[PDB]
């Protein structure tokens, strides 16, 4: 019954200032500590600082003394973290959590990109295997997500049914652009007989994006 | 500004075996010492209490124990499921402060992968870029070289490559290769070959395809 709700993904131009909300369930604001934690990409978790809603008390990391400032709401059971002086160092998952009793539970995180590129929606294309692949009991078909920006996109093929034989793989920065590839494996008796699409979600660019994998016409 | 160092970053161990983790505390800590599990993609999830106390559904495998400076994580019998990067946590100072992390890798036998090449979508010939993606799955040890060649010349220059995380179903690692040319220079030359130095093979394994066919 208790669950932490974060917002959504935020992208910011450097300099700009941020809110992110903690809207809590099952467990009264005020006889917990909410704590909220900072995590770059690749890197280790960082603590921001606490929160004791009852009185407002606040304490920081001294790294994060004027970057963070926390702000509990006790009627709406929700813990804000607000961050200003936006830099690229502040790129990163932030998360809340609440401590009582040396209990921990944790929210999914938000994540907030700062940089002064432009977003840019990716462009999808559908990888057939060659004209003259070798034809086996198994083919690979892949999907090609290039020039976006920020991250993340999410790759789904024929909306979740194809799952078991899916490598998704991390997006490579290039040119303040991201590209990444999908890949799916299926019984050849399965295509082009039955139909494999690929699907991409870019929502910072409120892109969505289906691409079906047809046989190469030459 | 009570500091926890947290050994080792990378922890290479086989399944079956036991993983022990080691977070040493600049100062006296005593019972306030968490640790953290955290898959890929996941919010960070509490596995001990205060250094020995598991919090509830939670392998009888993982255990904790120490106190003042030394603090040690074990897991009795490593297992796919615990594919994870572990954090140790101390809440005696209220500057708070985390472990670098250990990041677990199963150990297992070698694996070839299973190497697909795909040519430029058609899509993207009008965009006027050509990017040829080579696919390298279900391969172990990770370490690997990819090696571009057009025409037999080898192409070291527009390519990128990405690994996955560990595969907890099989332990092994896939990783993607993306060689990106302008479409004239893509259309100038017609044999594009991708090769796969892995340590199954002395010899590369190789995926290729001709443009003047389609």
């Amino acid at each position: 019954q208790v669950q932490l709700q974060q917002s959504g993904a935020e992208l910011v131009k450097p300099g700009a200032s941020v809110k992110l909300s903690c809207t809590a369930t099952g467990f009264n604001i005020k006889d917990t500590y909410m704590h909220w934690v900072k995590q770059r990409p690749e890197q280790g978790l960082e603590w921001i600082g606490r929160i004791d809603p009852a009185n407002g008390n606040t304490k920081y990391d001294p790294k994060f003394q004027g970057k963070a400032t926390l702000t509990a709401d006790t009627s709406s059971n929700t813990a804000y973290l607000q961050l200003s002086s936006l830099t690229s160092e502040d790129t990163a998952v932030y998360y809340c959590a609440r401590k009582r009793y040396s209990m921990d539970y944790w929210g999914q995180g938000t994540s907030v990109t700062v940089s002064s590129a432009k977003t840019t929606p990716p462009s999808v294309y559908p990888l057939a295997p060659g004209s003259g692949a070798q034809t086996n009991s198994m083919v690979t078909l892949g999907c090609l997500v290039k020039g976006y920006f920020p991250e993340p996109v999410t790759v789904t093929w024929n909306s979740g049914s194809l799952s078991s034989g899916v490598h998704t793989f991390p997006a490579v920065l290039q040119s303040d652009l991201y590209t990444l590839s999908s890949s799916v494996t299926v019984p050849s008796s399965t295509w082009p007989s039955e139909t494999v699409t690929c699907n991409v979600a870019h929502p910072a660019s409120s892109t969505k994006v289906d691409k079906k994998i047809v046989p190469r016409d030459c | 500004s009570i500091v926890m160092t947290q050994t080792p970053k990378f922890l290479l161990v086989s399944a079956g075996e036991r993983v022990t983790i080691t977070c040493k505390a600049s100062q006296s800590v005593s019972n306030d010492v968490g640790w953290y599990q955290q898959k890929p993609g996941q919010p960070p999830k509490l596995l001990i209490y205060n250094a020995s106390n598991r919090k509830n559904g939670v392998p009888d495998r993982f255990t904790g124990s120490g106190y003042g400076t030394d603090f040690t994580f074990t897991i009795s019998t490593v297992q796919a499921e615990d594919l994870a990067v572990y954090f140790c946590q101390q809440d005696h100072s209220f500057p708070l402060k985390f472990g670098a992390g250990t990041k677990l890798e199963l150990k297992r036998a070698d694996a070839a992968p299973t190497v697909s090449i795909f040519p430029p979508s058609s899509e993207q010939l009008t965009s006027g870029g050509a990017s040829v993606v080579c696919f390298l799955n279900n391969f172990y040890p990770k370490d690997i070289n990819v090696k571009w060649k057009i025409d037999g010349s080898e192409r070291q220059n527009g390519v990128l490559n990405s690994w996955t995380d560990q595969d907890s179903k099989d332990s092994t690692y896939s990783m993607s290769s993306t060689l990106t040319l302008t479409k004239d220079e893509y259309e100038r030359h017609n044999s594009y070959t991708c090769e796969a130095t892995h340590k199954t093979s002395t010899s590369p394994i190789v995926k290729s395809f001709n443009r003047n066919e389609c």
